[PDB]
């Protein structure tokens, strides 16, 4: 009995990571993709 | 003097250009005083050109065939007028060029009536709704996607899946219509190939002919050997060849082998041509682009003669991405989708068609009445099956109702699976789901079901057939066919063993 | 006088004019195609000035076949739209023909369609509290008089019909006329809505501009321009209050960069327009209520690979009041509104504005629903026998409020037969008051299915 | 006698797919991917993971059992590669019965971008004329397409998103369709394609895969774990 | 600017005055905006440094 | 200057300080946009590797001059893969760190123990 | 290439040589800085090709 409600605890706190991982690679890759874009116009037009 | 410079330009045997510059596959051409835009332009070598852009004192080209043979000092030729394309009705059972030319061993073709590939589209006042069952020839599709006539519908998917097989077997399956007289259930199915390797295209090609089907089809193929010309521009004739063949009442059905090719050439062409680049170093007017070439499609109304015809454009994504630019472009531009997962076709099911996912818009309305009525919303029962495999993985103990139920959805996924080149009529897979949902096969073991059903459609096919030409007759399931379908599925397995079975009630 | 083309990139065209006829910016010139096959009539607008008698312009239609120094004409005026009385019996995208005849003509007034926004000096300096016909939307997310708000769904979800019943129950409680405006509208969804509105006899008094995908951007950023207004000219001229229905913003930012980055700019901030928080103010300061009469919008935006921080969403949400939600489970359900009272909220709900029973009737009603949310997982795995008394009775009343909290609307007679009914403010919340005892508790299942007043449920539910 | 490196590829009307079962003695290939005669089998992995043994030991177990002619062609590799892969069939007898051709790094990009069109041209000429099976084995193909990067980015062109050069996948294209087995020819091409940081997301082994059937590729962690032939089973497939 | 000047204006007389900057980044955006429309290079995130 | 004016004529340790050094730096971009030179990487100067140098350089102590420096750096974004410090890490002995989540827990003192290091 | 050099003189003698670089970075952006002068065109993140 004291068993099980170890391992429903765990679950519960395992999705909060899932949440926040998943929102750091966005922003991640959001700002990956923003600065190449900026860094390749800034080449293109300087010439 | 102003009257000199009106008179100077009224004055304009032929006319004639000049090339100053060349290199990477297109050109430069100066001395042409009026022309309009996308002229067909003619160069003494026998290669062709279209115009794209136009300067005050500049016009640009692009060269679709050769190119070695282009060099400072050609005179170039205006002729004729914006290019179009000769259709007529001999193009079956044939391979053409996409500029309309027999490339293919076979002798010349005829030609019926030249159409412009630049047309405007049916307006919104020349259009009815949809209904009508258009088959598939696999259970999953209709079961939960309906697919009806003037709908366009989309297939993206990962890299080796499976959808070459799905659409080779869709093409195929209307033989049986094409053996009926009248033209009211003749298709005239096209394939579009763009960039695809030689080799493929002959293997797909004869699986094609040794299908049977060779007589009702046509391929329009720009292999990778091609410049970016043929690439970028045989959609379109597909596109009028396609138009052409609806607009005197003649149901046709369009299918793209992908549109990455395409957008891929019109990125290189536009860069190229020194043009503003954009996000993802894509040029602004891309979507645009998809929308004139799959917008065309379109329901017909009675007044004009009713025509329809059906697209089918295939997108490949790469490590399971839906937010790339062209992916989420294409889906917001069409409706309905089929996610081809790779996973599920790792192992077990070998169509792989995700279920959470796959949507319809149209829905009902292109339902034949008998399998909606058997379907018995499957969609939610699955649904919650997999929500309770996920909980119940590792379970001993269970409510009954919910053994039952797992069972149940257990029974049905291991029915819905398909192997390929194996199209299938509709009586048979009415038959069949009328087997899965009532739960008549609830004792047979897991194991064995699929080819166990195997035999009874056999048997069904042997010994009886009153109950098809009843189902083909009126569209529509019987109480007295019911009962009389009970009492055979039972006698049959009353006399069935697999391994160690047993026969209830 | 007259005008000859230099070059042409694209749908972008640059033209020469003489010294002394130098055009302003926003104006309109009218060109024509020669050739017979491709006959047409081509409409630029002015939007820079490059200088020596130099003018880019964008073709408002598809270019081909267009040959140098054809000549061009000037209008003198900016685009015109019509109003007048006529309207809203037809159908007509931007620049006004009417798509089932070209029989409408000029016997109408035109105006431009460049405006500017009221003064501040007569800005209305107090909201209003409007009213619907819908419990749910009035008791849990309240509406703003003049305000935004937007909505989220998809098909299946019964959102359309909502819509019809909503344009219908304005139009006959409050009267006024309400026109639809759709941008980036596929034209078999056009068509089929085209129909479903001629089949309900609501069609007379609604005005449908449509915009479609094959046009070049500048239909897809005028088309709302043009439908706003002749709403303030409907506003302003009859004094009825307009309801504006708008499909997407997404498209129209999409066409905004587009129409951007083909002028030959400097894209920034994620491949985006410098100045898009200019155009979106230019475009939401003229939907504020003034002088008495109300102009309310509906939007439906849609966010991009499940993100909120996006600077377009971002700055969409600037402007923003109330939120609707709609999901799926709650159609499993079985009740008619299929909305969410726990994902949808109002900026409005304050308890000094609402009364403060109200305020508490709605904490009860939330606090129960989340309750019963929680508890879900302990009636799945082990169900209510096992609960004790004051678990199984806050489940019950949870149930019941769920059940009484659809409504019967009116359209709904299209399959059920039974018009619906509107209901007082008072006694909604006198009826949620005496449900938060939960008396009810004995009453069978089906009879809470509400189909107007209290009254007539009673009789009902004692007729069973 | 001399040639012109450029050609024109062959008709379409002269295409026909090729079936047969080729076997090897390795057990993964045996079963998870077999071979096909007259087709395309590349090789894909990172930096280090042994692919240039496994094309050793390949081209060690078939020449032996082979009666055909076979060219090698490596447009980049370091010289004590190649100097070891002459000592070693030197070793043999099977030296005489082969060609071989190659380029190094240390020369101009310029020098990279041709000799795979003599590789070719030598093919050809060998299948068109002697009607005779014959083998043409590569080592790599991405450094070619690095090289033409950089001359593009010197010519002046405007580059795309990811900086490679523009019109890339039309080389590809151009360069893979001359190798091709007509109706009565039969030629066997064997070549490994390095993946930059083994990142799959960039489109240059994704256009290079459209021009494959039977592929096998390698993978880093299985490789870390201890096992050598490093061959992930989940993702290679086959086509017969 | 002006704000300031006004503020500094009564600074002068050596009195006390509360000044309120509702909003910045909207500042920041309408200097970034005059400045790509003035071709000049832009820095990180657009913003010049 | 009058640091070393100090150091050579007086024949004296010398004790010096200096504060925020990477605003220095920051101000050299901003030049370097107006003077019209191509930008480079995360628009920084197209050349600053050798103005650093020079200026740590010009510090060194003698056999008969001792002279003790200490330097505080900034770091922009709390972010350390910019060039600011990743240069400047070339030519320091002596570091000590500092990092937010260590002053959020409430020490003062917030050095990073794991990170910091030293060569003596 | 100094260093080089000198090893390979005593390498065409058959003497036995051992080179140690301490860094290369540092070189590469020496040539970036040498290149973004002389107005060559730029590459992927600003470095020649
Ligand atoms: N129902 C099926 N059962 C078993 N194997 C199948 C089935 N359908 C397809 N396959 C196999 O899956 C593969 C599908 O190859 P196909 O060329 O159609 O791939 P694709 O995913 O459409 O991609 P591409 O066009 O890039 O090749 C083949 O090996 C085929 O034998
Ligand atoms: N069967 C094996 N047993 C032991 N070592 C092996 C085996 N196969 C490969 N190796 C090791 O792998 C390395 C072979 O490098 P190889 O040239 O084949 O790599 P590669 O993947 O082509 O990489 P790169 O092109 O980066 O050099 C050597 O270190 C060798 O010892
Ligand atoms: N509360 C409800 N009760 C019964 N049927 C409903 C309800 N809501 C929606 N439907 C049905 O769902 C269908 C789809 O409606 P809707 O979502 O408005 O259109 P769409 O699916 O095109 O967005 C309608 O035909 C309607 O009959
Ligand atoms: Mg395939
Ligand atoms: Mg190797």
């Amino acid at each position: 009995a004291s068993r099980r409600r170890a391992m429903k605890s765990a679950t519960d706190n395992a999705d909060d990571l899932i949440k926040a991982l998943t929102l750091a690679a966005n922003r991640e890759r959001q700002a990956q993709i923003t600065q190449e874009i900026s860094e390749i116009v800034g080449g293109a037009n300087a010439l | 003097i102003e009257g000199a410079i009106e008179d100077y330009v009224s004055s304009f045997r032929e006319e004639i250009g000049t090339v100053i510059d060349a290199g990477d596959g297109i050109a430069h051409v100066e001395g042409l005083p009026s022309v309009m835009t996308q002229e067909l332009l003619e160069f003494p070598g026998g290669v062709l050109g279209v115009a794209l852009n136009l300067d005050e004192h500049s016009v640009g080209a692009v060269i679709l065939g050769e190119f070695e043979k282009i060099e400072e000092g050609q005179q170039v030729k205006r002729t004729g007028e914006v290019l179009s394309v000769p259709v007529g009705d001999a193009f079956l059972g044939r391979v053409v060029n996409p500029l309309g030319q027999p490339i293919d061993g076979q002798g010349d073709i005829a030609a019926e009536t030249r159409r412009a590939l630049e047309l405007q589209a049916p307006s919104v006042v020349q259009r009815q709704s949809v209904s009508e069952p258009l088959q598939t020839g696999i259970k999953a599709i209709d079961a939960m996607t309906p697919i009806g006539r003037g709908q366009r519908q989309l297939i993206i998917g990962d890299r080796k899946t499976g959808k070459t097989a799905v659409c080779v077997d869709t093409i195929l399956n209307q033989r049986e219509a094409w053996l009926t007289g009248d033209p009211k259930q003749q298709v005239r199915c096209v394939y579009v190939a763009i960039g695809q390797k030689g080799t493929t295209i002959a293997s797909v090609k004869r699986a094609l002919e040794e299908g049977g089907a060779m007589e009702y089809t046509t391929i329009v193929a720009a292999p990778a050997s091609d410049a970016a010309g043929f690439k970028w521009l045989a959609p379109y004739t597909g596109s009028a060849i396609g138009q052409h063949w609806m607009y005197n009442g003649k149901h046709v059905l369009i299918v793209f082998d992908d549109l990455s090719k395409q957008a891929d050439a019109y990125r290189a062409i536009s860069l190229l041509l020194r043009r503003p680049p954009g996000r993802e170093a894509f040029p602004g007017d891309v979507f645009y682009l998809h929308s004139r070439l799959l917008e065309r499609c379109a329901k017909l109304s009675d007044e004009l003669g009713g025509g329809s015809m059906t697209g089918l454009p295939i997108i490949e994504t790469k490590a399971n991405d839906i937010s790339a630019f062209i992916p989420t472009n294409v889906i917001s531009i069409t409706d309905g989708q089929c996610f081809l997962e790779s996973d599920l076709f790792n192992q077990g099911v070998r169509p792989a068609i995700n279920v959470g996912v796959s949507v319809s818009r149209v829905g009902g309305a292109a339902q034949i009445k008998a399998m909606k009525e058997v379907a018995g919303s499957l969609r939610l029962d699955l649904s919650q099956y997999r929500e309770l495999e996920a909980f119940a993985a590792f379970a001993s103990d269970l409510d009954a109702a919910s053994k039952a139920q797992l069972d149940r959805g257990a029974r049905l996924v291991e029915l819905l699976k398909q192997p390929q080149y194996s199209p299938l009529a509709v009586e048979e897979q009415v038959v069949a789901i009328f087997l899965g949902t009532q739960g008549h096969l609830d004792s047979v073991p897991v194991e064995d079901v699929q080819r166990f059903e195997s035999e009874l459609l056999e048997h069904v096919k042997a010994s009886h057939s009153d109950i098809f030409d009843g189902i083909r007759e009126t569209k529509k399931l019987s109480e007295e066919a019911e009962e009389k379908l009970v009492s055979v599925i039972n006698e049959f397995k009353k006399g069935f063993q697999a391994s160690d079975g047993s026969s209830v009630v | 006088t007259a005008g000859r083309v230099v070059r042409i990139t694209g749908p972008v065209v640059d033209v020469e004019f003489p010294r002394g006829s130098v055009p302003e910016l926003f104006n309109a010139l009218h060109a024509e195609i020669t050739f017979g096959a491709l006959a047409k009539t081509l409409t630029l607008e002015v939007a820079q000035h490059l200088g020596d008698s130099l003018v880019r312009c964008i073709s408002m239609q598809p270019t081909d076949g267009l040959v140098r120094g054809v000549e061009v004409t000037d209008t003198g005026a900016s685009i015109s739209v019509p109003v007048g009385d006529g309207v809203k019996g037809h159908v007509f995208n931007a620049l006004g023909d009417c798509l089932d005849d070209p029989g409408y003509g000029k016997d109408f007034e035109h105006w431009s369609i460049h405006r500017k926004p009221p003064a501040f000096s007569d800005l209305e300096p107090r909201t209003e509290m409007l009213e619907t016909g819908l419990k749910v939307v009035d008791l849990l997310t309240p509406y703003v008089r003049g305000g935004k708000i937007a909505l989220f769904g998809g098909a299946g979800v019964g959102k359309t019909v909502l819509i019809q019943e909503m344009i219908n129950r304005i139009a006959r409680n409050f009267g006024g006329t309400s026109v639809f405006a759709g941008v980036g509208e596929r034209t078999r969804e056009g068509n089929d809505l085209w129909v479903e509105l001629a089949d309900a006899n609501v069609l007379k008094d609604t005005a449908l501009v449509f915009g479609q995908m094959d046009e070049p951007p500048g239909t897809r950023m005028r088309v709302a321009l043009s439908a706003l207004t002749m709403a303030e000219f409907f506003r302003d001229e009859q004094g009825q209050d307009v309801l504006l229905f708008i499909d997407n913003i997404f498209r129209f930012t999409q066409a905004g960069s587009e129409v951007s980055t083909l002028l030959g700019r400097m894209p920034s901030a994620v491949g985006y327009q410098p100045t898009l928080a200019d155009e979106m103010g230019e475009l939401q300061e003229r939907i504020t209520s003034t002088r008495g009469r109300s102009i309310t919008s509906m939007q439906a935006v849609y966010v991009p690979a499940d993100d909120y921080t996006d600077p377009a969403p971002a700055t969409t949400f600037a402007h923003l009041d109330a939120t609707t939600e709609l999901s799926r489970a709650v159609f499993s359900k079985g009740i008619f509104p299929a909305v969410d009272p726990l994902a949808s909220s109002s900026t409005i709900l304050d308890p000094a504005i609402v009364g403060d029973e109200h305020y508490r009737v709605a904490q009860e009603v939330i606090r129960i629903l989340q309750r019963y949310k929680d508890l879900q997982d302990i009636i799945a795995i082990l169900g209510i026998d096992e609960l004790s008394e004051e678990d199984k009775q806050l489940v019950n009343r949870a149930r019941r409020i769920e059940r009484f909290l659809s409504q019967n609307m009116m359209a709904a007679e299209q399959f059920t037969g039974q018009p619906g009914s509107t209901v007082p403010l008072k006694e909604t919340i006198e009826a949620f008051d005496k449900l938060t005892k939960g008396e009810f508790d004995h009453l069978p299942e089906q009879a809470f299915f509400l189909i107007g007043g209290l009254d007539d449920l009673a009789k009902k539910a004692e007729s069973l």
